[PDB]
Parts: structure tokens; C-alpha cells; sequence
RNA sequence: CGGAAGGGCACCACCAGGAGUGGAGCCUGCGGCGCGCUACACUGACGGAGCCAGCGAGACCUUGGCCGAGAGGUCUUGGGAAACUCCGUCGUGCUGGGGAUAGAGCAUUGUAAUUAUUGCUCUUCAACGAGGAAUUCCUAGUAAGCGCAAGUCAUCAGCUUGCGUUGAUUACGUCCCUGCCCUUUGUACACACCGC
């Protein structure tokens, strides 16, 4: 209703036509093993979209 | 036909085959005499070589193909009259 | 890093390949001996000089 | 199915 | 606006055009996915061509589609004539174990002959072989015209 | 030592000829701004696809370079870079504009670094020139991405598309113009400063071949 | 008529709405000249146009 | 164009192959023109490389 | 006239192809 | 033959044989602070009041 | 050695004649010289509203001297541009009539342009004259 | 009489009548200079032909051209297309052959279009 | 009121039909007009 | 008509259906495929040898072709014919595509380097250019018209200097070498040229 | 971060709107039918 | 009836590109599907200045003069398009790109204008922030863009048909896939090849 941007925006296919370059790409398994969220992150470059 | 050639061909078929009744109906010149006499000055050509005798029979192609000879003043004073000098080709 | 270019010598078509992709015998332009074959994309012809990183590999059929 | 010529390289 | 309404055919050695107005159009394009042509060379299937001029007609169709066909070429087109309206569909067809079976395929539509020139299009002013006549008496009754 | 007497009369106009037209008589130059020599290919196997030994002052030469197969490596690269900037709708065939802005280029590279902007242009597109790609072989399926080299040809195309396209979305909604965006990617890809879109892209490339090669 | 062509005229105040004009479409016309023609189309922008 | 797609490391082999068949005169004398006529197309092909190289039981293996 | 016009023929040779207000019109 | 004056959001360039106003830099938000010509006479800076 | 406006260009001698006529004085500019749109396919008035009537006179000037007797609406078809519609195609326009009938009284009160025969306004022979000598300033500008 | 030849440059749509004597050195393309081109960008792909063979011929000849038809791109590779052909043909016919072949092989090495015209006529395939 | 000109026919499902039909006619007999190649 | 020349029989009369007067006429080099060019048709007419009959008529030439030559190398061809053009085709490799080239009057001459990339042409006003073939651009032109001795003849009415009998050449070739020339036309000379200087290098009566 | 509320689903201007609306396809309808008839 | 081989062809295949559509508005052909038009700004907007074509010749089209910002009207006379190029202004803000709507005012046509018939002037300044799923099409004066002219028996008038201008990227190879087609008796004539 502020009439500013379209928000919700329906894009063309890939995800990877719309990420960042310098990026890590994971997907949570039930199976996979355990880590941290902090130290990953912290383990994680500085210029990295995660 | 068998009967073309057993009646039609003539005396006068073959000498409108002649040339300088070619020039005359081509309106290379106004009249066939003087286009007798522009074979004569040689200010004509048949295709690949020029020509000088009228007695002369063109071939289709060669009637088709003949025209002034170049850089003569025949043609000069037509691409003058028609203001399209091009001296680039000696016109 | 080291980085060697290779002439063509010949163009080998009629041979089962995807579209696009070129299969071409080059020579090392150091040493005339050496010939690979090797892939090329792009619109090539005879005799002229390519780029290469890897040389002992030689690019294979892609059916 | 191979090409010939691979055929024959790898008999 | 889009929508194909004229036709005109040429002969290249000076050979005479035929001009059409096409109507119904009904593309593959517009209907369906079917697939593709056979592209073989087809079979061709004139209907009610009476006149001389319906003569010269299948004349040029005949010589515009490919000379010396297959006895077995599968697939078959159609020249229906009927109120001065031809129209034309694609036809595979097969014959079955008794009889035949044919599919439509390709365009459909209505296409009407309303000009027939001696020299070529690019002329414009050379002698019209035949002329359609919309303003007579006759008009809407008159066949062949 | 030895001498040639060639000219005998003062050469005089009764149209007034400037005396930069009169030197350019003597050099043809770009815009009668940059010389022809002092340019040359700083690698070998892109050599003979690069042709700039033929001088010009504009790259506006209307010879029919579109018939054979190595008519563009036969064509002047201005004028290629030319109709490869003149890409966009809005931008479809306007060559006046297209030269225009080529001469604002160079005189910018020019005022950036003063050595020579067509050279800058010249060592811009040897660098970025690529050198390995990797197809998608299908696989029956198992579409993967196989590295095999380029030919010289595709690699200047690629290079000239690919510099065209880093400008204009450069300065595609920009305070900054084309001309200046192109003279920066230009530096640029001259340094190869690896902050110009083209020599990244090429890089990822070249990466993602000697990964899957 | 209030516009004319080579063989084409635009003829006002016929009638009443194009629909009027769709109604009597397509049809055989003549004129006092004795000269013949049809009504063909309706012009959109008048009504009876 | 299946006997010039061969790199030369399958050549040698190949003349090696030759080699051994010409041990087997009487395989030999099944296919001869067909073994000569491969074995000239080869050698032909990849001319330059092979007298470039040096080999002296290759050599024993010509004589 | 477009006939002819189309068939000018541009080699004819033709031996024709060599050849105050009141007080101006009284001067002329 | 050229000297540049810094003002109101504003640089300007005056002639020195004609002493008139040859150019005017106005793309600034707030008032321009320094104006500098480079060493070869072509490029100028303008430091402003954004930091 | 004797020059003109064919041999001067367009933009340099028009701008220069503008100037030339500002210090002048000698026009009798119009009084709605900054209200007018110069034009109806146009959407804002001339920015500069200084010079814009000297400039649109001495570019009359010029083209009735590169050609030789003009009208009004011959004028105007000249300076009129293209309009546009909006959300339709565009199409031709024309421009201020009154506008050109004031910079041609105005010449021909200065007396550089005059009545002319077959109708019309042309470039009289002191006109002329200054149009060459201004042409000589132009070209001999550099010094 | 004066010796003069005439010729002409001829693109898409575009006719320019050049007119070529021995003169004093002036160019008037439609009694503007040749300094005095539409374009201004493209002024110094007229002067091509000019700069190509230098001027000192060009000091002794007077041209005059007249240009018709065609868009401004037309206009002017018809324009220096008349040019070449002027003082190819002045050079051949008054002046000598010799120097003319010398000229013309000039031109041929730089750009034949100068000299030829560039016909695009179509093709199917 | 009168018309000028026949009236463009539409087509329905017994009119391809019948055409139909005749063409299962035309081809079980096999008579449908060929340009066979010229002999000689 | 082909023919043997160890057995001495003919091969092949290939004929075209109307049977048009072929002048000019060319062989591929493995002497799979033959041309001929007549002058009323101006349709390039190919027969393969081994089928016998034609595989096409090339048309592009408008007006009767002087010559056709193959370049042996890469095996295409040239057609010269009197529209002033030179019109090059490459036909095999599924291409089928075409170089027009426009020369200033109509070319009656036409020769291949033996080299294969550049050719030499004669036209009617007495200049034998030499043309590049990959970028199809003029290598360039040798002037003939001075250098030309036609003779008078008895029925003349004009000298035999204003005579514009033979005034070109008719027929070229190449040294094998490709650097000399011997032309020779209608006239009373046979010359000889040079490629690198452009000069003539010897002329018989 | 300043938070935006959707709409999903000037009254003079929406019923001008939706009343040329209705003369636009009531004026089409009625049009195709005519001219249906009139064939 | 089937399988196998070999060969050829395809912007309905491969490959490289381009350009749209589908997203907003408007027009128009179909019952919610389709064809076009205008925008989404900086290669842009605006203001001056410069100006380069071709197709078209059955109270009409007009050179010129008059005033009116304009729209316009008036008296006389006969039977040179836009895109483009230069300078300047604006500047990244749904901003001045965008003009949708509304009001007000002035003129012309028509009996009558009212529901603005139509044009003009000012004010009001919406959506559109480059278009998903996808889609198509294509290899040179090509796509594209620009504007101009005529409606000349079908069909067309916010439309058809001609005409000019400018003008490209990337292929120009391949059957690898997608198909589709041909052959699997050299028949024919030298030499060679092949040889169920």
C-alpha cells in the first residue's frame, strides 16, 4: 500500500541465476553429521553468502 | 512447322536477319543508311569485337550483345544528351 | 604458470562428436614434433596457433 | 556403440 | 493484424501469377504439438476442376508441387473445390487391413481465386488473363466468376 | 648524406585546409589522435585474428565483412567494437553515436593513462581473451560440464561481447556513461584488476575448466 | 458519402449506430449514377459512418 | 579418417603391431595389401613426427 | 508513356542531339 | 588563460583574456571546499562540504 | 578576400550573430519573449530566455540568405519539429507563427531583410554587407 | 575548351555530379567547402581520398560537386566515391596514365570503393 | 434486402465428412492426379 | 566429350538436354566433376564423370560467362563472365555459397595462379587485374592497351592507331612459377608481363 | 526495517472504470453476434 | 513383418548469438486465447541550432500577405519526414522518463457540442522500477529501428499495400541428440576402389 517496490517477486529459474558469486551452498540432512552454527560461520570466509 | 520453312523463309527474313536492319530496329540509328555508314566508321560493336561490313547475319545472342564501340563520340554525344558523362570509363 | 600454445596441423571431421565441439591435431608450436589431438569450440581453421594449459591430456570423443 | 577408429585404438 | 488473407503465385520465366485471397486459417501451430511433417514427396487429390481455367489451374498446381512421385508416398493433399471456394487440408493416411485410414494434419483453410495475370506480379500492369468481376448482376450466382 | 627532392611548390589551398589535415596526409592517425604503430599483440596465437597494421581515422569503412568465415578477423576491431556497442533496442544501428562515444573513450584513456588508449584497447582484450570452456555433455541424462579449449576467433568475440555488455550494464541505470564506464573497464581489464566484470568472468571460467577438465 | 477513394467511398448519415450498419453489412449497393458497390465496414469512430 | 584420428602413441603401437604379424608371415599373406595399404597411410599421415623421432629398435623394427 | 518509357532503349542515336516587365520584354 | 573559483555548490572557470564565466560545475550537493588543477592542466578536484 | 555564410558554418556565426545583435540593442524584442512556447508540439519553454529570440533571429537571417526570399509559413514549416502524442504514434507539427512574424518585422525594421516580389522577405544589400563582414569576424576570430 | 571532366558517386539512393578542372585549390561540395560536411564525424572519412594521395594536385584542380538522394551515410560515400572517380578520370584523360595506374593501384590498396561502387544486391541460398 | 457476392461457406463436420469420405474413395480406388516424370 | 588418351576411346558425351554451346569449361583436379559454360544460356552446367548426367546449372551470371577456372587447391571455382563480374563458388562441404566480384568493364579473360589464391583476368579495355581470393580483393591491375601492335587492315576506313580492334587480350596464362605472364589476343603480339613489378617483360610480333 | 502491508482481494475513477468496462465487452458481444447474424 | 548397415537433410536438429511475446497501460482478432502500439528513463529527458530521402498526380490541393501564445480564422495567387549532429539545461530521485485520469479556459466543425464531436492552454502526475512459467523466430542491407506515400474490383482505415533512411551480434559446421528421407543388383564405359 506504500506503492514503493513489487515485494513478493515471482523470479526466473535458476536459484543460481539469483546468488551471490563467493557462496556456500549447504542442505540440513537428518543424516549428515553434526556441526556447529557459530563455529561454522566463524570458520567461514569474510566475503561469503552463505 | 514443316511449312515455316518451306514458305515463310524469305529473301526479306533474311535480310531483316541482316545487320544494319537490326541497328535500324534497335534505333541504334534513325535511319538503316546511316547505320550502314556507322559500320562503315566502325563505331559499333557486336559483343566481344566490333564490326565493319554490313553484310552481315547476327546470331541472336550477338543481337542481344551488339552496341556502340567505346569511347566514340556516337555515344558521347548520348551519355552528353543524356548529361550522364562518366569520362571514368572514357564515356 | 606455464603456458603452452599448439598450431593445428588438421581438422578431423566425419567423426561422432556433439555439436559445437571440434576435434583438431595440433602441433607444439615449441617443439614441431609433438602432436595431440585435442578439442576447439570456436570457428577455427588450418594452421593457426592455440592456447593450452594442460598438454600430456588429449580431449577424448564426447559422443 | 563406439566409432571406428576408437574401436580400433582400444582393440 | 496478423491475419493471412493473400496469396499470390508466380511463374519466374515470365510464366503467369495467381492471386488469392486466403481466408479460414487453421494452423498447427495454433492448434497443437502434433509433431512434424513427413516431408515426404506428397500424392495430390484435385476435385471438381471443370472449366478451362480450373485447366490451367491444375496445370500450375500440379507443376508447383514435386514432378514424379512415389506410388507410396504417405502422405496426400487435396484440391476441393466447391461454390468457387477451393480449400485445402494436409491428409496421412494409411490403408488398413480392409480399407483406409487417413489423418488430417497441416494447415486448413479457404483461399478463392480473385485474379489471374499473364506476366509477373512485379509487371502491375500486364495483361490480367482472367479478372474477378464483384460488381455485376450476376454476382452472387455466377460460377467460375 | 643522400636526399630525395619531391615537393617543388608550396602546397596552397584556396579552400583553407587545416593543419592537422595536412599532418594527417603525412600520418593517418584515430581521430587523427593516435598512431598505428607501437601497437602490436602482446601474444602470439591471436595474431592475424587481430587486425590493426591498416591505418583509419574513423571505423565507419563500409566494406561487406559479413560473406565469409574470417571476414571479421580481416576486419578493422574498432569497428567491430563499434556495432558491438550499437547492441540494444534502444540502441539498434547508430553508428554516429557509437563513434561518438568511442572517441570520448579514448580521449578518457588517454587523459588516465597517457600511453596509448587503442593499446590499452589492444592489451584490454589479449588479457580478457579466454582460454579453456567447458561444454555440458548430455550424458543420456548426466548433463556435466567437460572442459576443452576455444578457438582465437570466439575468444576475441567473447572478449568484445563481453567488455559491450560489462559497460552497458555498467552504465545501464548510472549516473556514470558509457564512455567513462567503458574507459574504466578497459583500464580495467587492461591491469587485469580482477574488479572488472570481464576478467571475473573469464576467470570463473578458466576455473571452472581446470576443475572439470 | 463524405470521403472517397479510388474505388472507395466513407458514407456518413445512413444510419444510426455501426451496429445499425453491421446489421445491413456486406451488401449489394448501387447510386443514382446507376453505379454499383457494397457496404462493407463499419467506421468506429461516428456511428452511422 | 579412423586411421588419421590415431594419436602417435597408438601409431607405434601399431607399427609394433606390424612388427609381429610380419613374424606371422602366414597371417601376413591373408591381408597383405590390406596391412600395406593402412601401414602407407600411416606413415604418410604422421611422416613429419616419426622421422623427427628416434628409435633405434623402431628402426630394427622398419629394416 | 510508361510503356515507352520502359523500353527508352538508351542507345538511340538522334541527329537532334547537337542542337518594369513590359520594359524587359521590350528589351528581349 | 584559465583560473577556477569555488562557490555556493558551485565551481566556477573564468577566462583570463576575456574574464567571463567559461564553465560551471554545478553537480554538487553542498558547498564545494577546494579546487585543484592537476600538473599536465586538465583534470581539477573539488573537495566538498560530504566529506 | 571576400566571404560568406555558405563558407562560415551554421552553429559558430549563429551564436555569434546572436551575441552580435544582443550588444546591439537595435531589435525591438517582443514583450511575451518569456512566455512563449515557441511551438505547440513542444512541452517547456527555451532555457536560456536571454538569447533564444536573438539566436532564433540570426538563424532566420541565415537560412533566408542561404536561400533567397522566404514567407512566414515557409518559415515555419522549417522550424517546426516533430509532437508527441503520448500514448499514440508521433506526427509533424509546426511552430510559432507569431513568433516568426516578429523576428521578421523586427529585421525589417533594423532593415536588414525587406519586402520582396512574388511575395516575400529577402536579404537587402547593407544586410548582405554585414552578414560578410560578420562572417570575416567569425572565420578571422582565431587571432 | 577548359579541361574538365564530370562524373559521378552513386549509393542507395544517393547521385553526386562531380565537375574536375585544373583550378586554384579550392573543393566546394554545393559551393560549401569540403570542410563543410553534414555529419562532422564523418568529415574525415571524406577527406579519405584527399590525405590518401596528397594535395598538390587537388592545389592545381578545381572541383565542383552537386550531390542528390540517398541518407547522410549514402550521401557521403557517394560524395568520395565521386571524388576518386573525378580525378581518376582528370588524371587519365589531361594528365598521365602512368600516374594515373600509380593513383588508382593507390586507391585499390586502400579501398576500392572509392573507385567501384558497392552493389549489395541479394542472394538465396 | 440483396447481397453482391456468394456467401464465403463455412465448414462443418458433414462437410469434411462427405470430403472425407470421397477422399477414402479416391484413395482406395488410388485415382488422385500425379505429375509422373516425363518419359524419354 | 571425355576421353582416354592409353586406350584413346571417349568417356562420356555429356550433353545438356537442349544442348547448349558450351564454350568455356573446367575439371576438378581428382577429375570427379566437369563444367561447361556456354554463351546463350550463361548456366555453369556440371556433370559428375562416373554418373554421366548432370548434377546442376548454376545460375548468379547474368549474361554470357567468358571462363570458368578451378583453383585445384582448394578446389573452387571462378566464373568470369561479361556483366563485368567474377563470381566464385565453393560447392562441396554442404555449402553451396557464392563471391560475387564487380571489375570495371566485361572481363573475355581468366586464369588462376598456380598457387591457387590469386587470379588474373582480362577484360575489354586492355587491363589484366590479379584479385586475392580469400578476401577477394584486388591484388592488382596490369595495363595493356598501349602495349598492343594491331595491325591495319585494306578495307579500313580508319588508322590502325584509332582502330579499337584489339585493344585487350583474349587469352592468359600463368607462369608456373606465377610470376610471369603470356597474354595474347587478337592483335599481331603475344607479351609477356611480370607479376611482382607489374611490368611487361617481352613482347613477340 | 520499515514493514509494508499488502492489498489482495478514487470510487468515481473504479466505477468510470468498471463501467467502460461493461460498454466495452457488452459492445463486442453485441458486435460478433450482429455480424453473425448478418452472414 | 522386423532388425542391421551406409548416406543425406533440417533455425520443427545440434551448436553461437540476436530479437520480441508473456509482467503495466492502450488498440484489435478469437472464448478466458491471439496480433500490434506506448512506457519503464542517462546510449536518457528537455530547449535552441543545423539539415539528408524515396513511393505516390481522376470550392480540391495552394506561393505569399494579415493578425491570434496556440488552436485557428483572413485576403490574395496557380492549376525541405523522423531517427540524426552540435551546444546547453537536468540529473539519479517512481525524478523532469511515463502521461492515465480529472477540472478550468479558448477556438473550429456541426441544427444542436452536453456525455469535453475536434484541436489547443494551464493545473491534477496513477500504473509502469525491464517482465515468471515459459514462448517464438531467425544467419546481411538480415533482424531491428526510423519516418514517408497510396488505398486504385479480394481484404484493409487507431488498418492494409508500397517507399526511403540507418543498420548490426553470432554461426555459416555438424549429423552428436531431435527427427525425417534415400540406398544396401556400379550396371553405366575407360583407370582406381569395392566386393554376399
Amino acid at each position: 500500500v506504500n506503492s514503493e517496490e513489487k515485494l513478493l517477486k515471482v523470479i526466473k529459474n535458476p536459484i543460481t541465476d539469483h546468488l551471490p558469486t563467493k557462496c556456500r551452498k549447504v542442505t540440513l540432512s537428518f543424516d549428515a553429521p553434526v556441526i556447529r552454527v557459530q563455529d561454522y560461520i566463524e570458520k567461514l570466509d569474510d566475503d561469503e553468502s552463505i | 512447322k514443316i511449312s515455316d520453312l518451306e514458305n515463310k523463309v524469305t529473301v526479306s527474313a533474311i535480310c531483316r536477319r541482316r545487320l544494319p536492319v537490326i541497328m535500324h530496329r534497335l534505333k541504334m540509328a534513325e535511319t538503316i543508311q546511316d547505320a550502314v555508314k556507322f559500320i562503315e566508321q566502325g563505331h559499333v560493336r557486336v559483343g566481344p569485337n566490333l564490326i565493319n561490313d554490313p553484310a552481315y547475319l547476327v546470331t541472336r545472342n550477338m543481337e542481344d550483345y551488339v552496341t556502340w564501340v567505346d569511347n566514340s563520340k556516337i555515344k558521347k554525344t548520348l551519355l552528353r544528351y543524356r548529361n550522364q558523362i562518366d569520362d571514368f570509363d572514357f564515356s | 604458470t606455464p603456458v603452452t600454445l599448439a598450431k593445428v596441423i588438421k581438422v578431423l571431421g566425419r567423426t561422432g562428436s556433439r555439436g559445437g565441439v571440434t576435434q583438431v591435431r595440433v602441433e607444439f608450436l615449441e617443439d614441431t614434433s609433438r602432436t595431440i589431438v585435442r578439442n576447439v569450440k570456436g570457428p577455427v581453421r588450418e594452421n593457426d596457433i592455440l592456447v593450452l594449459m594442460e598438454s600430456e591430456r588429449e580431449a577424448r570423443r564426447l559422443r | 556403440s563406439l566409432k571406428a577408429g576408437e574401436r580400433l585404438m582400444e582393440a | 493484424r496478423g491475419v493471412p488473407t493473400s496469396l499470390t503465385i508466380s511463374h519466374f520465366p515470365h510464366g503467369p501469377t495467381a492471386q488469392f485471397s486466403l481466408h479460414n486459417v487453421v494452423m498447427r501451430h495454433d492448434i497443437i504439438n502434433a509433431g512434424n511433417q513427413s516431408e515426404v514427396n506428397p500424392h495430390l487429390i484435385f476435385d471438381n476442376f471443370t472449366t478451362a481455367l480450373g485447366k490451367r489451374v491444375v496445370c500450375i498446381l500440379k507443376h508447383l508441387f514435386n514432378a514424379g512421385p512415389k506410388k507410396d508416398s504417405e502422405r496426400v493433399i487435396t484440391f476441393a473445390n466447391r461454390g468457387d471456394f477451393i480449400s485445402v487440408r494436409q491428409h496421412v493416411y494409411v490403408r488398413t487391413r480392409e480399407g483406409v485410414e487417413i489423418a488430417e494434419v497441416g494447415p486448413r483453410f479457404e483461399m478463392r481465386l480473385f485474379e489471374l495475370r499473364l506476366g509477373t506480379l512485379e509487371n502491375k500492369d500486364a495483361d490480367v488473363e482472367w479478372q474477378l468481376r464483384r460488381f455485376i448482376r450476376t454476382a452472387n450466382k455466377k460460377d467460375y466468376l | 648524406d643522400f636526399e630525395v627532392v619531391e615537393e617543388f611548390t608550396p602546397v596552397v589551398l584556396a579552400t583553407p585546409i587545416p593543419e592537422e589535415v595536412q599532418q594527417a596526409q603525412t600520418e593517418i592517425k584515430l581521430f587523427n589522435k593516435w598512431s598505428f604503430e607501437e601497437v602490436e599483440v602482446k601474444d602470439a596465437s591471436l595474431v592475424d585474428y587481430v587486425q590493426v597494421r591498416q591505418p583509419i581515422f574513423v571505423a565507419h569503412t563500409a566494406g561487406r565483412y559479413a560473406n565469409k568465415r574470417f571476414r571479421k578477423a580481416q576486419c578493422p576491431i574498432i569497428e567491430r567494437l563499434t556495432n558491438s556497442l550499437m547492441m540494444n533496442g534502444r540502441n539498434n544501428g547508430k553508428k554516429l553515436k557509437a563513434v561518438r562515444i568511442i572517441k570520448h573513450t579514448l580521449d578518457i584513456i588517454n587523459v588516465l593513462t597517457d600511453q596509448n588508449p587503442i593499446q590499452v584497447v589492444v592489451d584490454a582484450i589479449t588479457n580478457t581473451g579466454p582460454r579453456e570452456d567447458t561444454t555440458r555433455v548430455g550424458g543420456g541424462g548426466a548433463a556435466r560440464r567437460q572442459a576443452v579449449d576455444v578457438s582465437p576467433l570466439r575468444r576475441v568475440n567473447q572478449a568484445i561481447a563481453l567488455l559491450t555488455i560489462g559497460a552497458r550494464e555498467a552504465a545501464f541505470r548510472n549516473i556514470k556513461t558509457i564512455a567513462e564506464t567503458l574507459a574504466e573497464e578497459l583500464i580495467n581489464a587492461a591491469k587485469g584488476s580482477s574488479t572488472s566484470y570481464a576478467i571475473k568472468k573469464k576467470d570463473e571460467l578458466e576455473r571452472v575448466a581446470k576443475s572439470n577438465r | 458519402p463524405y470521403k472517397i477513394f479510388k474505388n472507395t467511398a466513407f458514407i456518413k448519415d445512413m444510419f444510426s449506430s455501426a451496429m445499425e450498419v453491421a446489421r445491413f453489412e456486406g451488401a449489394q449497393i448501387k447510386t443514382v449514377s446507376g453505379i454499383r458497390g457494397e457496404i462493407k465496414r463499419a467506421l468506429s469512430k461516428p456511428e452511422g459512418h | 579418417d579412423a586411421l588419421m584420428v590415431m594419436p602417435f602413441s597408438y601409431v607405434l603401437k601399431f607399427l609394433k603391431f606390424i612388427d609381429t604379424v610380419m613374424q606371422n608371415k602366414t597371417l601376413l599373406h591373408s591381408h597383405l595389401p590390406l596391412i600395406c595399404k593402412n601401414l602407407f597411410f600411416i606413415i604418410k599421415f604422421n611422416h613429419k613426427e616419426l622421422v623427427s623421432q628416434k628409435n633405434e629398435e623402431l628402426k630394427l623394427q622398419i629394416n | 508513356l510508361r510503356e515507352k518509357a520502359k523500353e527508352r532503349n538508351p542507345d538511340e542515336y538522334y541527329h537532334a542531339m547537337h542542337s518594369s516587365m513590359d520594359q524587359v520584354k521590350l528589351l528581349k | 588563460h584559465d583560473f577556477a573559483v569555488t562557490s555556493s555548490t558551485r565551481v566556477q572557470i573564468f577566462s583570463s583574456r576575456t574574464r567571463q564565466v567559461i564553465k560551471t560545475f554545478s553537480r554538487f550537493k553542498d558547498v564545494v571546499y577546494s579546487a585543484s588543477f592537476r600538473s599536465d592542466g586538465k583534470l581539477l578536484c573539488a573537495g566538498d562540504a560530504t566529506g | 578576400p571576400g566571404v560568406s555564410v555558405r563558407d562560415v558554418a551554421a552553429q559558430d556565426f549563429i551564436n555569434a550573430y546572436a551575441s552580435f545583435l544582443q550588444r546591439q540593442g537595435k531589435l525591438e524584442v517582443p514583450g511575451y519573449v518569456d512566455i512563449v512556447k515557441t511551438s505547440s508540439g513542444n512541452e517547456m519553454p527555451p532555457q536560456d530566455a536571454e538569447g533564444w529570440f536573438y539566436k532564433r533571429a540570426a538563424s532566420v537571417a541565415r537560412h533566408i540568405y542561404m536561400r533567397k526570399q522566404v514567407g512566414v509559413g515557409k518559415l515555419n514549416k522549417l522550424y517546426g519539429g516533430a509532437k508527441s502524442r503520448g500514448v499514440r504514434p508521433y506526427k509533424h507539427i509546426d511552430a510559432s507563427g507569431s513568433i516568426n512574424r516578429k523576428v521578421l518585422q523586427a529585421l525589417e525594421k533594423i532593415g536588414i531583410v525587406e519586402i520582396s516580389p512574388k511575395g516575400g522577405r529577402r536579404i537587402s544589400e547593407n544586410g548582405q554587407r554585414d552578414l560578410d563582414r560578420i562572417a570575416a569576424q567569425t572565420l578571422e576570430e582565431d587571432e | 575548351a577548359v579541361p574538365s571532366v564530370q562524373t559521378f558517386g552513386k549509393k542507395k539512393s544517393a547521385t553526386a555530379v562531380a565537375h574536375v578542372k585544373a583550378g586554384k585549390g579550392l573543393i566546394k561540395v554545393n559551393g560549401s567547402p569540403i570542410t563543410l560536411v553534414e555529419p562532422e564525424i564523418l568529415r574525415f572519412k571524406v577527406y579519405e581520398p584527399l590525405l590518401l594521395v596528397g594535395l598538390d594536385k587537388f592545389s592545381n584542380i578545381d572541383i565542383r560537386v552537386r550531390v542528390t538522394g540517398g541518407g547522410h551515410v549514402s550521401q557521403v560515400y557517394a560524395i568520395r566515391q565521386a571524388i576518386a572517380k573525378g580525378l581518376v578520370a582528370y588524371h587519365q584523360k589531361y594528365v598521365d596514365e602512368q600516374s594515373k595506374n600509380e593513383l588508382k593501384k593507390a586507391f585499390t590498396s586502400y579501398d576500392r570503393t572509392l573507385l567501384i561502387a558497392d552493389s549489395r544486391r541479394p542472394e538465396p541460398k | 434486402f440483396d447481397r453482391t457476392a456468394k456467401p464465403v461457406p463455412v465448414i462443418t463436420s458433414e462437410v469434411t465428412e462427405s470430403l472425407e469420405d470421397m477422399i477414402r474413395r479416391r484413395i482406395q480406388d488410388s485415382n488422385f492426379d500425379d505429375l509422373q516424370r516425363r518419359t524419354l | 566429350r571425355a576421353w582416354d588418351l592409353i586406350r584413346y576411346r571417349n568417356f562420356r558425351t555429356f550433353t545438356g538436354t537442349e544442348r547448349i554451346q558450351f564454350n568455356c569449361l573446367a575439371v576438378d583436379p581428382s577429375g570427379e566433376v566437369v563444367c561447361a559454360g556456354s554463351l546463350d544460356n550463361f548456366d555453369i552446367h556440371v556433370w559428375s564423370v562416373q554418373t554421366g548426367q548432370l548434377l546442376d546449372a548454376l545460375s548468379g551470371h547474368e549474361g554470357p560467362v567468358s571462363c570458368l577456372s578451378f583453383s585445384q587447391e582448394n578446389s573452387v571455382l571462378a566464373s568470369a563472365s561479361w556483366d563485368k563480374t567474377i563470381r566464385i563458388w565453393s560447392i562441396f562441404g554442404r555449402s553451396q555459397q557464392v563471391e560475387p566480384i564487380e571489375v570495371y568493364s566485361d572481363v573475355l579473360a581468366l586464369s588462376m595462379r598456380p598457387d591457387g589464391k590469386e587470379v588474373a583476368v582480362s577484360t575489354l579495355k586492355g587491363q589484366i587485374s590479379i584479385f586475392n581470393i580469400e578476401d577477394a580483393k584486388q591484388v592488382g591491375n596490369i595495363d595493356c592497351r598501349k602495349d598492343i601492335i594491331s595491325g591495319r587492315f585494306n578495307q579500313d576506313r580508319f588508322t590502325a592507331k584509332n582502330s579499337e580492334r584489339s585493344k585487350f587480350f583474349t587469352t592468359i596464362h600463368y607462369s608456373f612459377d606465377g610470376m610471369a605472364i603470356v597474354a595474347g589476343g587478337n592483335n599481331n603480339s603475344i607479351c609477356l608481363y611480370d607479376v611482382p613489378n607489374e611490368v611487361l617483360l617481352k613482347r613477340f610480333i | 526495517i520499515p514493514t509494508h502491508a499488502p492489498k489482495y482481494e478514487d470510487r468515481t475513477r473504479s466505477e468510470i472504470n468498471k463501467m467502460k468496462a461493461q460498454l466495452k465487452k457488452e459492445r463486442k458481444f453485441t458486435m460478433k453476434e450482429i455480424r453473425k447474424d448478418a452472414k
